[PDB]
RNA sequence: GAAACUGCGAAUGGCUCAUUAAAUCAGUUAUCGUUUAUUUGAUAGUUUACAUGGUAUAACUGUGGUAAUUCUAGAGCUAAUACAUGCUUAAAAUCUCGACCCUUUGGAAGAGAUGUAUUUAUUAGAUAAAAAAUCAAUGUCUUCGGACUCUUUGAUGAUUCAUAAUAACUUUUCGAAUCGCAUGGCCUUGUGCUGGCGAUGGUUCAUUCAAAUUUCUGCCCUAUCAACUUUCGAUGGUAGGAUAGUGGCCUACCAUGGUUUCAACGGGUAACGGGGAAUAAGGGUUCGAUUCCGGAGAGGGAGCCUGAGAAACGGCUACCA
């Protein structure tokens, strides 16, 4: 190619969007934004294919141009705005607030939240560095640059960002016994407690996570997101509480509830 | 001692012009980075001048006072 | 003799102030490559200049670390090592011996002969074929 | 043409600039106070260890 | 015409590679700018991205730094005396990085006069007495000062930045280059 | 609201498999080796003003050439978020140069300089743990004797890293002369002062879409191809030029190197590579131009403007047909 691509075939689109393979030939390409392409849910798919509010792309554009959709407390109008992990989607007319969280199956789940819990978000500190004029700043997983951080905040910590002011309200250190959420890999969507961090200089760090059912799994450190202390999450978790269930047990539960 | 420098015989006529032209450049508001280096250059050339001419340049500054 | 060359060999941006004359030995800058690769004392107290030395030059060791046997040392400040391995043929369910010759930059702080075992670390492209730099000898 | 809208825009820009400067200074002062308090506490702990 | 691709070269084993593709813009090269002493002539070059480069076709002044005294003054370049890469640049008086040049000493000499009150108001006397200890300099630099032309080394790249900055040779630098001269 | 200027797009998409045998491609690494329009978040009291020019033109009026083309010549006009210029805003601190009283332990009116961008030189960026004596400079203090404590420094496995500071430099930048909607608040009642919700621009950093190079392993037939590469760069060192940047990528001087019976080099390929498809009980054997990913091309070579992004071809120029 001679430049950046602007099209996305349906088959090449991220699996977890759950797009029909025969509805069309192309899929929404998320525009550049806070989140990466493969780890983002564009607003069109959220409003049309998940909430079923809009029947087709044109109605989604009609919704957005009315300025009813807010992402992280700011109005967005791009149909392909890449909403992602820990972003708050507010629809005032419906009096609805959503937080985008992966369910156990690894897909973004429609999770309804109260307004108070919608007042803030959580961000993984991706970088801590001194800016120009000797001003420290922190860059989070969603690309927010926050100046004058608390000095104790280090990389891989979690910061609770208030959306109204864009400032850090509190922070959680990455330590053993903390509650964490998996945001990548085959263990995507699971929740557990840290047990031990293996360090490999010049390589990818590994973290052992024990679930509430005492099952253990190892995951690369880049895919871990600290969300609180054990039993005291700082956000409301989706149904299932991040517990992975075997196929047989899922069958049993499904038959029972039916 | 520059190759293109004013000859000693011709200094007496030319230097009064040279002193006055530089004076205005010192009056440039020394405000932007290029404009600030300009003022430094104007004052930096004074040692090249003979002391009597330096005295003349100082005299011009105090004339307005 | 260090200064055996048309241009002066100096470590860039290391200035020995003649006026102060604090010490007779010229100021020398050095760094530890990491990964537990001990910087040899010859580098610290040596007099050579080398911009491609991992300990005194402007080159960083990052990426893969390999090990090999020195096979050739006939060029200046570089060597060629031989990495041998076994490739698996599934049809015959059997292995085959294969080898690859890797050129590696060696700093003068190390003295390497033909046959010894050297561990090397990846760095930026030094030359047409050199992409590794010696970091331990044995 | 010189119109009151242009004057309003100019004034608005100047006010925005001044307000931003003051807010930055306030944030810097707050961070300085926090750093000083942390420093004093760490020095007190070091004195206790001695 | 000038290209920086590695494909046209032979492989390490000596094989003659075939043409994988046509030349690409992102691996281009441009003609050298043989900078020379003369009235200033600099023309811009639009490079990759929106960035810009400055080509020093002609130049006669440069900022030179006396490191020992930690000063930098602007001075005309007398000429190129010795270059390590190729002597033809010395014969042609072409300016490039690392070329050894001769520059006038008048600004540096005047600065040293003013700062130290020695030769190569009570406020001036006090300052001079305070700084008198550091007045002594190398004999080699003083001899050049007497001659009026100092030896300097260009540390900038005129073909890229459009500047001709440098620093005064000193100590082992000066001794070695004097031997080569 | 035609036309035109301006901005943006046209480098996506679609098509084909000619070339390509460690090349592409698959998996896996790296950028402490570099560019990045746009999106997202930060970020710039340090720069006639009740607001500057044609250093200017299109569209348009009018006069014309050619057989012909998305051909255009002269003259007359007129705009900008085009082009080119150019001010207006707190205090303090610090560092220089310093008239002058005075010979002190000196002091000191004043005059200067500081944001960013580029270039260079230099400095800081500490630490495995404890105590003293002096030389020089020289600062706070008291009980005039001597005393002098809590004294400042982030990140990485690793850096000349982030950042800061000193001295200068620049055909050298930037720091809003832009636009919509609306008419609130103070009064000394002035078309006085102040003021809201947005759009579009703009330096730098980070993020995102990307780009470039890159580490390890893996390709069918051929030994009746056994030595190849090196004069005209082949292997490596040094310095420079160029590049967005590393690098024989190229230049100058140097050495004589580099690959190979563990199959180099050369030849054939009805050779784009892979996910995959067929058969088979299993091993294997064959197919994969062809719905997705990646690469290359637009009749064949060569070379470029523009632009963040092209060696573009529904962009341009030559040559060959
Ligand atoms: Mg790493
Ligand atoms: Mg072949
Ligand atoms: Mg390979
Ligand atoms: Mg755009
Ligand atoms: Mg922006
Ligand atoms: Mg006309
Ligand atoms: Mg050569
Ligand atoms: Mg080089
Ligand atoms: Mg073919
Ligand atoms: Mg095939
Ligand atoms: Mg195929
Ligand atoms: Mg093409
Ligand atoms: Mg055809
Ligand atoms: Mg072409
Ligand atoms: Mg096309």
């Amino acid at each position: 190619a001679r430049g950046p691509k602007k099209h996305l075939k349906r088959l090449a689109a991220p699996h977890h969007w759950l797009l029909d393979k025969l509805s069309g030939c192309y899929a929404p390409r998320p525009s550049a934004g806070p989140h990466k392409l493969r780890e983002s849910l564009p607003l069109i798919v959220f409003l049309r294919n998940r909430l079923k509010y809009a029947l087709n792309g044109r109605e989604v554009k009609a919704i957005l141009m009315q300025r009813h959709v807010k992402v992280d407390g700011k109005v967005r109008t791009d149909t392909t705005y890449p909403a992602g992990f820990m972003d708050v989607i507010t629809l005032d007319a419906t009096n609805e607030n959503f937080r985008l969280v992966y369910d156990v199956k690894g897909r973004f789940a429609v999770h309804r939240i109260t307004d108070e819990e919608a007042s803030y978000k959580l961000g993984k500190v991706k970088k801590v560095q001194l800016g120009k004029k000797g001003v420290p700043y922190v860059v989070t997983h969603d690309g927010r640059t926050i100046r004058y951080p608390d000095p104790n905040i280090k990389v891989n910590d979690t910061v609770k960002i208030d959306l109204a002011s864009g400032k850090i309200t509190d922070f959680i250190k990455f330590d053993a016994g903390k509650l964490v959420y998996v945001t990548g890999g085959r263990n995507l969507g699971r929740i557990g407690t840290i047990v031990h961090k293996e360090r490999h200089d010049g390589g990818f760090d590994l973290v052992h996570i024990k679930d509430s059912l005492d099952n253990t799994f190892v995951t690369r450190l880049n895919n871990v997101f600290v969300i609180g202390e054990q039993g005291k999450p700082y956000i409301s978790l989706p149904k299932g509480k991040g517990i992975k269930l075997s196929i047989a047990e899922e069958r049993d539960r499904r038959r029972a509830q039916q | 001692n520059g190759s293109q420098s004013i000859k000693a015989e011709d200094e007496k006529v030319v230097m009064p012009y040279v002193l006055r032209i530089f004076f205005g450049r010192a009056q440039v508001p020394p405000t932007s980075g290029q404009k600030r280096s300009r003022k430094i250059a104007v004052i930096s050339v004074l040692p090249n001048f003979k002391k009597p001419y330096i005295n003349d340049f100082l005299s011009l500054a105090s004339e307005r006072l | 003799t260090v200064q055996s060359e048309r241009a002066f060999q100096k470590q860039p941006h290391i200035f020995n102030n003649p006026k102060v004359k604090t010490s007779k030995r010229t100021k020398r800058w050095y760094k530890n490559a990491g990964l537990g690769f001990k910087t040899p004392k010859t580098a610290i107290e040596g007099s050579y200049i080398d911009k491609k030395c991992p300990f005194t030059g402007l080159v960083s060791i990052r990426g893969k670390i390999l090990t090999g046997t020195v096979v050739s040392t006939k060029m200046h400040r570089t060597i060629v090592i031989r990495r041998a391995y076994l490739h698996y043929i599934p049809k015959y369910n059997r292995y085959e011996k294969r080898h690859k010759n890797v050129p590696v930059h060696v700093s003068p702080a190390f003295r390497v002969q033909v046959g010894d075992i050297v561990t090397v670390g990846q760095c930026r492209p030094i030359s047409k074929t050199v992409r590794f730099n010696v970091v331990k000898v044995s | 043409l010189v119109t009151p809208q242009r004057l309003q825009r100019k004034r608005h820009q100047r006010a925005l600039k001044v307000r931003n400067a003051q807010a930055q200074r306030e944030a810097a002062a707050e961070y300085a106070q926090l750093l000083a308090k942390r420093l004093s506490e760490r020095k007190a702990e070091k004195a206790e260890i001695r | 015409g000038i290209s920086r691709d590695s494909r046209h070269k032979r492989s390490a084993t000596g094989a003659k590679r075939a043409q994988f593709r046509k030349k690409r813009k992102f691996e281009l090269g441009r003609q050298p700018a043989n900078t020379k002493i003369g009235a200033k002539r600099i023309h811009s070059v639009r490079t990759r991205g929106g960035n810009k480069k400055y080509r020093a076709l002609r130049i006669e002044t440069g900022n030179f730094s006396w490191a020992s005294e930690g000063i930098s003054k602007k001075t005309r370049i007398a000429g190129v005396v010795y270059h390590p890469s190729n002597n033809e640049l010395v014969r042609t008086n072409t300016l490039t990085k690392a070329a050894i040049v001769q520059i006038d000493a008048t600004p540096f000499r005047q600065w040293f006069e003013a700062h130290y009150g020695q030769t190569l108001s009570k406020n001036a006397e006090r300052k001079w007495a305070a700084r008198a200890a550091s007045a002594k300099i190398e004999s080699s630099v003083e001899s050049q000062f007497s001659a009026g032309r100092l030896y300097a080394c260009i540390s900038s790249r005129p073909g890229q930045s459009g500047r001709c900055d440098g620093y005064i040779l000193e100590g082992e630098e000066l001794a070695f280059y004097l031997r080569r001269l």
